[PDB]
RNA sequence: CGGUCCGGCCGGGAACUCAAAGGAGACUGCCAGUGAUAAACUGGAGGAAGGUGGGGAUGACGUCAAGUCAUCAUGGCCCUUACGACCAGGGCUACACACGUGCUACAAUGGCGCAUACAAAGAGAAGCGACCUCGCGAGAGCAAGCGGACCUCAUAAAGUGCGUCGUAGUCCGGAUUGGAGUCUGCAACUCGACUCCAUGAAGUCGGAAUCGCUAGUAAUCGUGGAUCAGAAUGCCACGGUG
């Protein structure tokens, strides 16, 4: 992939670390029924004055060697081609082709 | 002096025990006729007992796990013949013939890659 | 197939009656895997054949059969610039086959309400001796017979 | 639909611009790209040029317009027949 | 009582470690209850091994996770020093639960 | 577009994993992003080292990196001196206590990686193939390897069209699954492209 | 058999005969027979009179027929007198729900139409 | 067994199911016949299994200058204040049409309503999320337990039993559309899924033509998972009937 493309990556994974204790204090407020609605919605216009970058759904999972976003497994943080030079190498210990 | 088979199934397990009685059937705590909703399900469990004469010679406990009607049936018939080849051995020699003391080793195929099913391929188009 | 003929296997019996015969014939009937409904179509409409009739439900099944049971069926062959009709000869494991087989699809192509009506109305017409099921009997037998030079 | 419970969703930016064209009283079009705001009750008589991925096109807010959004009165796609 | 889990990959590396442990407390402590096995975890994989485009060629690979449980009923007080400064191999991952 | 890898094949047999540590879903993937990146450190600077085989395995926290090399004497230098140099930036990179093995690598003229790679080096200060080809064979054969074959592939001395060629002495049964089958592969990048080299080396039947 | 202004079949049941008004289904013909104390599987046969007039008061509570088709077609000249997407796709005889029209818009599309 | 709140529940017990680990077992091994005393074939005998037991993985030299420079890597060429980079919005979902692959159907071997029985295999911590309460409902609140043979997803459905419809474009079919909503998510207009009420198209078994399948198979019935905030009729797996 490019290297833009994973330089974007990395910058909503930094602001979705960051600002994650406060979306979630305003989520809480929000989604709280016992709460002014004068505050729910000071709320939400607070979380939409947020950067949109902060949330953990607008990033995608990237291939963590070559950037594809495409493909990916979440247990091995790779594609299915590295996943599979990997395990023909022995690097991935446990697996191997199964039959059943 | 119970005598004791298991039987085995497509993905059935039945544990039979035989005591000498009057032939009362008792699946899981319930009578044949309630547990099988089924009347081919009660002929196969009751094939063997007159393959041989003994519907009254002997009670019956059973416990089944795993499966439908048909398994849970096919390792009922299963465990019977092999209890009673337990209880006499002289049987052996009809059960055989009857094809009763063979497991059955017809499991459920895999599906495969490609294919919707095991075996069923998809549809082919030249064009 | 090409090697081998095959050595076929095992039909377990009615539970009712113990045929092995009326087992082939749900088996002929039965559609999706659903056996338990066929069981319960055929020992309906058995059930109201012999009442029909006073026979036993198997004795009565077997004369519908009997009447339906075709002896010579044809092929095509197709040696020359057209088509051959070569009569044959059927095994009784066909003739039985087709016969329950064409009782099924005219008991499926009859317009009563319920397919125990329309098997037990169509058994009792192939035991009378009439009806479509024996009508494709008799049009296999014409053919037969029309054909009959060839052999 | 959205939940009652989150209330309706405008862009803050929006509804500065309306308090102010509100205040002021003024008819000028508001060049907008919230497509996605709920059009409130406060914004009947304004002309706001909605974008549309190309330009921004003028709508004049009426009273039926307000349990709406912005991007329904701005079409994206020009289609005008094949033959 | 000491309730123990192990779990690994390879299963004579399991085995091994598994009656090492036994034979450990046997010797030091005392009533090891046995080496249980559990059930085994199969995490199974299926991936397209060509780059562009093949949807019916895949690989299917699989991860076997082999499971131990080992129960210690008479804790000494030797019994547990001696087997926590007694270390395995790496792929067993040991998770003891007192009680 | 055909053959199964041999390794992969044969790693629950006679083939054992080149990373051989347990972890959970939540810390997998990232111990092998650390192993990705301390393989590829140490290829870079072992390069000119004849290393064959890098081995990680963590236990208790503490990555252990067993180096399989010809000749460890220019990776060691003095004992812990080029070795501790690179344990510390291993330690810097796993983000763990490193410690590092070294196995010396008997025979190299019988290890797929190094074959391939002196083959590699060859080409690229231009050699000809087939020479670099016939010496591997010969001397495999030689060390007393039971079936070796070789196989280059593409721009081979400069031309436009690619092609590959293979060498085969002794026998070699890929399907054999109890055979000790050493694969692997290099690449060299020549400045008419890139040549790639596959390697099979059979020992010998285990009898499990 | 006449409620609402319309004529309902005798011979059906009354949860279906009430099916026949448009604006009530099996779901709120259960809850007129609910209120009106009905049983659902007796028919419109056998009915008092006095039943038919609690039946026609539960069906007066909601909106029916005429009401109804008049409140959809202001509704759908809401749409089209805005001007909304939702109104040029009801004015242009598209599909409204953000369905597919380069495949399988039949419906509101009817039948194909030949290049000739 | 003994005891019970009748629930393996609770003392207990280790046989049984099961769970793995190791091992045995089937080899034309035996008997007869044929065969060129060969190879081998046919049969039966036992046996859980008989001749490759069943299923998978495993894909020779090479072919198509097949495919992919958009996984990656890379020779060379091109751009370098743009062919690079950032952001909003739009688009990839358009629609006179044509094709492929699928899903649901045209019903009575069925639809509906009530009652009720039997599965396997899997996933789970920014997660699975009981119980209880509210809501017709999707769901909401409080909130245990669980990194999990312990807890959750999660009641399997088809089936069976009774009643019902009684051959109709129907109590089939569910498209489409209106209104009211829930959840996810900064955000569901273009452009999400789901729920409720109403709406109730075509369709009454499909032209020439054509596809799959030889046994636990097809057919049919449900289940789970990956990807994933959310979003499958797809894909990959699972068992039921057969
Ligand atoms: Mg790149
Ligand atoms: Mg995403
Ligand atoms: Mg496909
Ligand atoms: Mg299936
Ligand atoms: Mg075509
Ligand atoms: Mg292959
Ligand atoms: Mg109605
Ligand atoms: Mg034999
Ligand atoms: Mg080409
Ligand atoms: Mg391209
Ligand atoms: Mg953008
Ligand atoms: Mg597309
Ligand atoms: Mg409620
Ligand atoms: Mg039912
Ligand atoms: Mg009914
Ligand atoms: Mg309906
Ligand atoms: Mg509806
Ligand atoms: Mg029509
Ligand atoms: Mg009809
Ligand atoms: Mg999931
Ligand atoms: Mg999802």
């Amino acid at each position: 992939a490019k290297q833009s493309m994973k330089a974007r990556e990395v910058k909503r994974v930094a602001l979705a670390d960051k600002y994650f204790a406060k979306r979630a204090e305003l989520k809480a407020i929000i989604s709280d029924v016992n709460a002014s609605d004068e505050d729910r919605w000071n709320a939400v216009l607070k979380l939409q004055t947020l950067p949109r970058d902060s949330s953990p759904s607008r990033q995608r999972n990237r291939c963590r060697q070559t950037g594809r976003p495409h493909g990916f497994l979440r247990k091995f943080g790779l594609s299915r081609i590295k996943v599979r030079e990997a395990a023909m190498r022995g690097e991935i210990p446990g697996l191997k082709k199964a039959s059943w | 002096n119970q005598y004791y088979g298991t039987g085995r199934r497509k993905s059935s397990a039945a544990r039979v025990f035989i005591k000498p009685g009057n032939g009362k059937i008792v699946i899981n705590q319930r009578s044949l006729e309630q547990y099988f909703g089924r009347e081919t399900a009660r002929m196969v469990v009751r094939q063997p007992l007159e393959l041989v004469d003994m519907v009254e010679k002997l009670d019956l406990y059973i416990t089944v796990k795993g499966g439908g009607i048909s398994g849970q049936a096919g390792a009922i018939r299963h465990g019977i013949t092999r209890a009673l080849m337990e209880y006499d051995e002289s049987l052996r020699s009809e059960l055989r013939k009857a094809g009763f003391v063979t497991r059955d080793a017809r499991q459920v195929e895999r599906k495969k890659v490609g294919l919707r099913k095991a075996r069923r391929r998809p549809q082919f188009s030249k064009r | 197939p090409r090697r081998r003929v095959i050595g076929q296997r095992k039909i377990l019996p009615d539970p009712k009656f113990g045929s092995e015969l009326l087992a082939k014939f749900v088996n002929i009937l039965m559609v999706d895997g659903k056996k338990s409904t066929a069981e319960s179509i055929v020992y309906s409409a058995l059930e109201t054949l012999a009442q029909r009739s006073g026979k036993s439900e198997l004795e009565a099944f077997e004369v519908a059969l009997e009447n339906v049971r075709p002896t010579v069926e044809v092929k095509s062959r197709r040696v020359g610039g057209s088509t051959y009709q070569v009569p044959v000869e059927v095994r009784p494991v066909r003739r039985n086959a087709l016969a329950m087989r064409w009782i099924v699809e005219a008991a499926r192509k009859r317009g009563d309400k319920s397919m125990a009506l329309r098997l037990a109305n169509e058994l009792s017409d192939a035991a009378e001796n009439k009806g479509t099921a024996v009508k494709k009997r008799e049009d296999v037998h014409r053919m037969a017979e029309a054909n009959k030079a060839f052999a | 639909p959205r939940s009652l419970k989150k209330g309706p969703f405008i862009d803050l930016h929006l509804l500065k611009k309306v308090e102010k064209a509100v205040e002021s009283g003024d008819k000028k079009p508001l060049r907008t790209w919230s497509r996605r705001s709920t059009i409130f009750p406060n914004m009947i008589g304004l002309t706001i040029a909605v974008h549309n991925g190309r330009q921004h096109v003028p709508v004049f807010v009426t009273d039926e317009m307000v349990g709406h959004k912005l991007g329904e009165f701005a079409p994206t796609r020009t289609y005008r027949g094949h033959a | 009582r000491i309730r123990i889990r192990l779990k690994a990959f390879d299963h004579r590396l399991i085995d091994q470690a598994t009656a090492e442990i036994v034979e450990t407390a046997k010797r030091t402590g005392a009533q090891v209850r046995g080496p249980i096995p559990l059930p085994t975890r199969k995490e199974r994989f299926t991936v397209l091994i060509s780059p562009h485009v093949n949807k019916d060629a895949r690989d299917q690979y699989e991860i076997r996770t082999h499971l131990r449980l080992v129960d210690i009923v008479e804790p000494t007080e030797k019994t547990v020093d001696a087997l926590m400064r007694l270390d395995l191999a790496a792929g067993v991952d040991v998770q003891i639960s007192l009680g | 577009g055909q053959k199964v890898h041999p390794n992969g094949i044969r790693l629950g047999i006679v083939k054992p994993w080149n990373s051989t540590w347990f972890a959970n879903t939540k810390e997998f993937a990232d111990n092998l992003d650390s192993d990705f990146k301390v393989r590829q450190y140490l290829t870079k600077e072992l390069a000119k080292a004849s290393v064959s085989r890098i081995v990680i395995e963590r236990p208790a926290k503490s990555i252990r990196v067993t180096i399989h090399t010809a000749r460890p004497g220019i990776v060691i230098g003095k004992k812990g001196e080029d070795v501790e140099k690179l344990r510390k930036v291993v330690a810097d990179i796993a983000g763990v206590p490193a410690q590092i093995n070294i196995a010396e690598v008997r025979k190299p003229e019988l290890d797929a990686k190094l074959v391939a790679d002196s083959i590699t080096s060859q080409l690229e200060r231009r050699v000809m193939f087939r020479r670099a080809m016939k010496r591997a064979v010969q001397n495999a054969m030689r060390l007393g390897a039971k079936g070796i074959k070789v196989e280059v592939s593409g721009r081979l001395g400069g031309a436009e069209i690619a092609r590959t060629e293979w060498y085969r002495e002794g026998r070699v049964p890929l399907h054999t699954l109890r055979a000790d089958i050493d694969y692997n592969t290099s690449e060299a990048h020549t400045t008419y492209g890139v040549i790639g080299v596959k390697v099979w080396i059979f020992k010998g039947e285990i009898l499990g | 058999a006449r409620i609402a202004g319309i004529n309902i079949p005798d011979h059906k049941h009354a949860v279906i005969a009430l099916t026949s008004i448009y604006g009530v289904g099996k779901t709120r013909s259960k809850a007129i027979l609910a209120a009106a104390g009905i049983a659902e599987d007796v028919k419109i046969s056998e009915l008092s009179e006095g039943q038919i007039d609690t039946l026609r008061d539960e069906v007066a509570k909601f909106v029916v027929e005429g009401d109804l088709r008049r409140e959809i077609s202001m509704s759908i000249k809401r749409l089209m007198d805005l001007g909304c997407y939702r109104g040029l796709r009801h004015r242009r005889g598209l599909p409204v729900r953000g369905q597919r029209t380069k495949t399988n818009a039949r419906t509101r599309k009817g039948p194909r139409k030949p290049i000739k």
